[PDB]
């Protein structure tokens, strides 16, 4: 971090990571940010997912 | 159900329907196991949908939740109903084209 | 003609998927409050509800 | 002008022992005269030459129908503060078993509706008072009635994280 | 067109200063950096005022009858302002650090603690005259030996209780009658006194220090002195007390320390009601509401701001800005949301109306540089500097795609086709361009032929030819799609920085590091016109440097353009603090915009105070770091020859000012603009400026409503038009009825028909008349809907502005009656009987 | 600059002389009309449940233990408007006629007069918190009376062609809270008499359909093609 950051951030990335990730299913109201309004009440998993 | 759409509350012909509404647990279960599988494509969902809409219509709600394992199937198969129904509204909402054509061919003349 | 045919064939068709939107939504949401559990205390349900979600695992890119 | 509250024989003993701590509002905050039948079983509250009779009463009818000493200081002061009696009314099948489904396996019940709803309340056998506000007691009287006469644990439980949610939600 | 005032100022919720609530707490005042936003929360909008203090602000206080506000900065610059009438009323300079000001509860004076004097002065009316000198002087009391940290007025405006520096807490009373009644002092504090409150009688007195004790003090006998009845502690260790607040008639006290936690206690029995923690960085603004309901609390250094309810334990809004550091922003399809990349790595989706956020996400391990829509609104891919371009669902919130190179590069710019199957992204280190498929996951191909570093991509959006611009000063055109691979380099006089592209995508404008902004023709590579910029532009001299602005050569070019949606003018900004805006038939500048007078930025003025020259360098340039209260503030961790990394502790130097991303808005008429402060959005409205068009003298407002009494309603409708007043507009428009909306709709004619939808458009958004709008829609669609589709570039932002009103009012009430109507034909069509 | 100044003429309509134009409240009353407030407000009701939920904290806040039970009720003497600060005006149901709620004492007496004008008064006035909470209130038990009048009171409401996208949530949020006791006691008399004549009204709300979809489809394909 204080390299990248002492180099003014032009740097090289890191190679590559193919990593994993669980989302579980929830409303994206919930994956939203705490305001009034909302954006999208879909469900977080396709159809095809379920 | 394509003779169904071919003469003339009731969606198959009343025997077909009555019989289907005198089928007991394990019957209907298979019976939306497979409708819940052939509702996953866009050409033979209709057919799922109505077998689906005769077994609501002519079963009771509160037998078709404590059948159990029909929470798995129809958790399973209201989103692909879901977006069968945005897909139809999109292409009746893109029906009205031949109603901007008309009113283009009255303004013709 | 057409436009008559066809809209009404269409909208044949969509009456029936929302009908069975909304049939089966409720036959699965009073299996729900038939019998879902008992939490009032809003932490423990949605760390309940967090618990029996639907996961599903993806393959990223970092 | 006076006031007496017949104090039943199942609740006469914490009333002679919590007595102490019951008296000193009645008589220094609330400027009454307290006396203590012991031949009627009864409380007497006259008024003194130097509208707070009827507070000493629901104060001590608060003790009398079942309510803890601190409840019954809170009906005391509190302004916004009622209290609602009723009998299930709605026997083995019936009468057996739906105070048996207001309470639950220890209670439990009981416990979530009054923390849910920021009511208490006591049951007796087939009595029920409710001590809230009057929006609480609307709420945990529906909860009550609702499950003295049918419905699904879920269905109430639900209801009630909803009320304590909207009971204590701004807008 | 070119009329353009500063509307609102998205991102950065909060920078430094007080939360005020309204009296009616419905809307929340928020200091950002210079400015004041203003953020009603039931009606879901906001807005920022026009008026810019020269330094950050730091105080905020609005009398209970919402009619006036006033606003002190951090020399004590303060301004007061008519805030119906949303116009400054006067300026007044106090001459040192003010740290509190509060005005009483009846209106009728304010008081303010300017170092260790507490001074009280008389509200002006608002109904009054703009004076020469308004403000008339109550008093001016020195008791204090310290600078006084706060004030607070009884609930009776008549006794006023202000802490201090000073060990100590007074109170003094408002006239000198009453001065027997109120001249104790109140001493006791191991450290900084950081409150004083009464109860609600007025009877106890709870005093608050930052070491974490809370006082109780009580006019009782041990005569009746003010006994102190009852300290209370609150034992957080290493953390200390940020800031107070006491609602008295819930009495509860609330209090935010140095580590994010705050803890809210009700209070003479100080019982703990609730605990719990912002974040990690210190709670610096604690504020309630008048009914004590809502809390809101600000962190300065992350900027962010929420409201809270604590009796539901639940956030109203939990928010937070980014000051400084945005690379990029992009609007959405329709003009409703701007999506905002930024360097400490993530993406945020504000909408514009409600000045909020609505989701954000933090999947770039680097900064984000590049954001830009696709699939018409579905679709969202962003370009960072961890080598990585990604793509983002805005239905189901998941970054589906990832896309890197073979190289290990970082990517600085992209470009997706509109029938979006390829990305497309350029590097400042590898020459290259990199053209992925968006259906398939793979790295379709490497183009090649730059000799410098790609700067800048677009595709057209008509004939989807991909350009590319670069730093060896080139333009470049490359036939991607169908057996071509076809290459046009056009050649220009210096290296190139932001290219952008027409709507069209007949012509492409290029702005080159000489500061001239040129516009060639695609498919004749040959140049159609340039406007020559660097002569317009206001590029301020920054601190540190020892070379005039006039002879600077930082920031005389523009480092981002954009076309307007009718192709005819470009707005453009740069690291310098103007953005202009010119239309390129005329090659001429329409006009530029002043994007800070904040003087705690840098590169703001062009002329520095010659008294701030000293012997030995300039006198802000030395670091008075050290002379700070505490150790969090006195340390300094920046690490020496950085610029532009993350962290704004780790740079040593002010923020300059810079404007990183300009984009038009795609529905009504407006322009945002990605500076340092925030996203800055300049919009027209038309219900000032008399503009008309071709009226005579027998066409008046008088004649429209005598043409509307005697009902030619076609006739008072083109008089409307041709005044061009909105009020008179709108009367007609709702004075025509039903039966004769097409007729009318079928004889507009020509000229009027992209004001009438762009009317429509921004009637229709907020109006509540919802089939009248779409009754005059289907009209105006069926009757001249042809005109529409062969002049498309003319209608093409009161079209999208149409749209934005059919799908995301109607179409989400047409979705209710629809669920309605299946929910009823369920519920009586079946069987219910167990 | 800081007033607005009368353009009428000195010598020696009035928001056409002070340049406005007040929007009238509906237009015709064979036409759909919107609520006069906030377009969110149908959003909020509809999914106020979920919202609540992402608005909650990530952990429970630290809280004592020797806390005062009637805390929300337990204020001083800026007056707090919410459901739960109302108190009774002025022999055993859900609700007394001494403790009858503003909203069931309106429902009730809007039930005699067969005008319940004050009753949707009532309700396009409170907050979302409140009218979910009087809603999913309403005596699903023996008769069914208080489901049946707010039933004939959305029909009254919506035959008025005003404020209907609130009367289209009021009805969602019924068959939300207690639409499973209406599929129950279906072919009871009064309730489907109730929803019948609902519907019958409520089956006049395809304009807006044909309308937008008619707006739609053409918007599109003036707009791309």
């Amino acid at each position: 971090y204080k390299l990248d950051v002492l180099s003014s951030v032009h740097f090289v990335p890191k190679p590559a990571s193919t990593s994993l990730e669980i989302r579980v299913e929830t409303p994206t109201i919930s994956m939203e940010d705490a305001q009034p309004l909302y954006m999208s009440n879909a469900s977080s998993l396709a159809p095809q997912e379920i | 159900l394509g003779e169904s759409r071919s003469r003339q509350e009731v969606i198959f012909n009343e025997e077909l329907d009555q019989a289907i509404s005198i089928l007991n647990d394990e019957q209907l279960i298979l019976l939306m196991k497979r409708c819940r599988d052939w509702n996953t494509n866009a050409k033979t969902h209709t057919i799922a949908q109505r077998t689906i809409r005769c077994i609501l219509m002519h079963h009771n709600i509160a037998k078709l939740s404590e059948i159990p394992g029909m929470v798995k199937i129809v958790d399973a198969i209201i989103p692909y109903t879901q977006r069968h129904f945005t897909r139809v509204d999109n292409l009746v909402e893109q029906s009205y084209i031949l109603d901007y054509a008309l009113v283009e061919m009255d303004k013709l003349f | 003609r057409v436009k008559t045919e066809l809209r009404s064939a269409l909208k044949s068709t969509e009456d029936d998927l929302g009908f069975n939107v909304q049939g089966l939504k409720f036959v699965k949401q009073q299996w729900n409050l038939r019998h879902n559990y008992e939490f009032v205390d809003e932490y423990d349900q949605q760390e309940k509800e967090s618990n029996s979600a639907r996961k599903r695992v993806f393959g990223t890119v970092i | 002008e006076s006031r007496k509250i017949m104090v039943p024989p199942h609740r006469m003993t914490p009333l002679r022992n919590s007595w102490t701590k019951i008296y000193p509002p009645l008589v220094e905050h609330l400027k009454l005269q307290v006396r203590m039948n012991l031949k009627t079983k009864s409380v007497e509250l006259r008024t003194n030459p130097k509208g707070a009779l009827q507070k000493g009463a629901d104060f001590i009818k608060a003790f009398t129908l079942g309510f803890d000493l601190d409840d019954s200081i809170a009906l005391l002061r509190l302004d916004d503060l009622y209290i609602e009696t009723f009998e299930v009314k709605d026997t083995g099948d019936h009468l057996s078993r739906a105070i048996g489904r207001i309470a639950g396996k220890d209670g439990k019940t009981k416990f979530a509706i009054e923390n849910a709803t920021r009511t208490r309340i006591v049951l007796a056998d087939s009595k029920i008072h409710i001590l809230g506000g009057f929006t609480h007691i609307r709420m945990a009287r529906e909860s009550v009635v609702s499950l003295i006469l049918g419905s699904p644990p879920g269905k109430v439980y639900g209801n009630l994280r909803t009320v304590a949610s909207r009971l204590k939600e701004r807008y | 067109k070119s009329d353009f005032k500063f509307s609102n100022l998205l991102g950065t919720v909060y920078r430094q200063g007080n939360i005020t609530f309204s009296d009616d707490g419905k809307q929340l005042l928020s200091p950002v950096g210079n400015r004041v936003s203003v953020f009603d929360l039931i009606n879901n909008k906001s807005f920022t005022f026009e008026y810019e203090h020269r330094k950050n602000i730091a105080a905020i206080d609005l009398n209970k009858q919402g009619t006036l506000l006033i606003s002190i900065d951090e020399d004590g610059r303060a301004i007061l302002v008519n805030f119906k009438a949303r116009n400054v009323l006067h300026h007044f300079n106090f001459k040192e650090k003010c740290s509190a000001v509060k005005f009483s509860p009846d209106g009728r004076l304010f008081a303010l603690a300017s170092g260790r004097f507490l001074q009280i002065w008389k509200t002006p009316d608002v109904n009054k005259d703009r004076q020469f000198a308004p403000f008339v002087r109550h008093r001016v009391h020195a008791g204090h030996f310290q600078d006084i940290t706060s004030l607070t007025w009884s609930q009776d405006s008549r006794f006023i209780l202000t802490t201090s520096k000073d060990l100590s807490a007074k109170i003094w009373s408002v006239d000198s009658e009453e001065k027997n009644l109120a001249a104790t002092t109140f001493n006791g504090h191991r450290d900084y006194v950081m409150g004083a409150f009464f109860s609600h009688d007025q009877e106890k007195i709870y005093t608050v220090s930052k070491d974490g004790a809370v006082f109780v003090w009580e006019f009782t006998k041990r005569k009746y002195s003010w006994r102190i009845t009852k300290k209370h502690f609150f034992y957080a260790n290493q953390a200390k007390v940020k800031c107070v607040t006491f609602h008295p008639a819930t009495r509860l006290l609330a209090v935010g320390f140095t580590s994010g936690e705050f803890r809210l206690y009700d209070l003479p029995d100080f019982t703990l009601i609730q605990q719990l923690s912002m974040g990690q960085n210190p709670v610096n603004t604690v504020s309630v509401n008048q009914t004590g309901e809502w809390l809101a609390f600000g962190s300065s250094k992350l900027g962010q701001l929420l409201v809270y309810e604590w009796q539901s334990e639940s956030y109203i809004l939990k928010q937070q800005g980014h000051f400084d550091s945005t690379n990029s922003l992009a609007y959405s399809p329709d003009g409703s949301r701007v999506v905002t990349a930024s360097e400490d790595g993530k993406i945020k989706v504000w909408d514009i109306t409600s000045g909020f956020c609505l989701a954000t996400f933090e999947e770039h391990t680097s900064s984000v540089t590049a954001v830009q829509f696709a699939k018409r609104g579905q679709v969202m891919f962003s370009s960072s500097l961890d080598g990585t371009v990604r793509a983002w669902d805005l239905i189901r919130y998941r970054n589906f795609r990832t896309f890197t190179g073979t190289e290990r590069i970082q990517f600085n710019c992209l470009a997706v086709d509109p029938s979006g199957e390829v990305v497309c992204a350029g590097s400042l280190d590898n020459f290259d361009i990199h053209v992925w498929s968006v259906q398939t996951g793979q790295l379709l191909d490497a183009l090649s032929g730059h000799e410098g570093p790609v700067s800048c991509l677009s595709f057209s959006q008509e004939n989807s030819v991909l350009a590319s611009a670069s730093w060896d000063k080139t333009i470049r055109i490359w036939s991607i799609f169908g057996r071509s691979q076809q290459v046009e380099p056009i050649e220009v006089y210096s290296d190139v920085l932001a290219l952008s592209m027409r709507p069209d995508g007949k012509e492409v404008a290029v702005s080159t590091l000489k500061g001239q902004i040129s516009i060639f023709n695609i498919e004749d590579a040959k140049q159609v016109g340039n406007i020559d910029c660097r002569k317009d532009i206001i590029s301020g001299r920054f601190n540190q440097d020892r070379f005039t602005a006039k002879n600077s050569e930082r920031s005389k070019f523009f480092t981002t353009i954009h076309y307007s949606f009718d192709g005819m003018a470009i707005v453009a900004g740069g690291n310098n603090n103007s953005i202009c805006l010119y239309d390129v038939p005329n090659e001429v500048l329409l006009k530029r915009f002043i994007v800070s007078r904040n003087m705690a930025l840098n590169g703001t003025l062009e002329f520095l105070n010659s008294k701030k020259m000293t012997e030995a360098g300039s006198l802000d340039l030395i670091d008075d770091a050290g002379e700070n209260s505490d150790l969090e503030d006195r340390i300094d961790n920046s690490l020496p020859g950085s610029q532009r990394g993350g962290d704004l502790s780790t740079r040593k130097m002010r923020p300059e000012v810079r404007v990183t991303s300009v984009q038009f808005s795609p529905t009504a008429n407006a322009f945002a603009a990605a500076s340092t402060e925030g996203l800055l959005i300049y919009s027209t409205n038309d219900t000032i400026l008399f503009d008309p068009f071709d009226l005579d003298v027998d066409v008046t407002p008088h004649s429209t409503v005598e043409a509307l009494r005697e009902k030619q309603f076609l006739n008072a409708l083109v008089m409307a038009f041709r005044l061009n007043e909105e009020y008179l507009i709108n009367k007609v428009y709702e004075a025509i009825p039903i039966k004769e909306i097409p007729l009318v709709a079928s004889n507009i004619p020509a000229i009027y028909l992209p004001r009438i939808l762009k009317f429509i458009g921004d009637f229709a958004i907020e109006s509540q008349h919802i089939e009248f709008n779409l009754i005059w829609i289907k009209a105006l669609l069926s009757a001249s809907g042809g005109y529409i589709n062969e002049h498309k570039y003319l209608f093409s932002t009161a079209m999208r502005s149409i749209q934005r009103f059919i799908v995301r009012v109607a179409k989400e009430v047409v979705n209710t009656t629809t669920d309605n109507k299946y929910t009823y034909r369920f519920l009586v069509s079946t069987d219910g009987s167990m | 600059q800081f007033k607005t100044v009368s353009t009428r003429t000195i010598d020696e309509l009035n928001d056409i002389d002070f340049n406005t134009y007040t929007s009238l409240e509906q237009i015709d009353k064979e036409l759909l009309t919107l609520s006069i407030g906030p377009r969110s407000k149908m959003n909020t009701l509809l999914h106020l449940d979920v919202i609540r939920k992402r608005s909650k904290p990530k952990e429970a806040p630290k809280k004592s233990e020797k806390l005062p039970f009637f805390l929300q009720l337990s204020g001083e003497k800026s007056v707090r408007e919410g459901i739960a600060h109302e108190t009774p005006e002025e022999f055993k149901v859900t609700g007394r006629l001494g403790f009858e709620s503003h909203f069931t004492k309106q429902l009730r007496e809007g039930s005699q007069s067969k005008d319940y004008s004050s009753l949707l008064a009532t309700l396009i006035n409170f907050s979302p918190a409140a009218v979910d909470l009087e809603i999913r209130s309403l005596n699903s038990f023996e008769p069914f009376d208080e489901i049946v009048w707010f039933i004939d009171a959305l029909t009254q409401g919506l035959k008025s062609n005003k404020n209907f996208e609130l009367y289209e949530t009021f009805m969602s949020l019924l068959f939300k809270a207690h639409g499973d006791v209406i599929h129950a006691n279906n072919k009871n008399q009064d309730i489907a008499s109730a929803l019948q004549n609902w519907e019958d009204v409520h089956k006049k709300e395809d304009r807006l359909d044909d309308l937008v979809k008619f707006c739609m489809g053409v918007a599109a394909f003036v707009t791309t093609a």
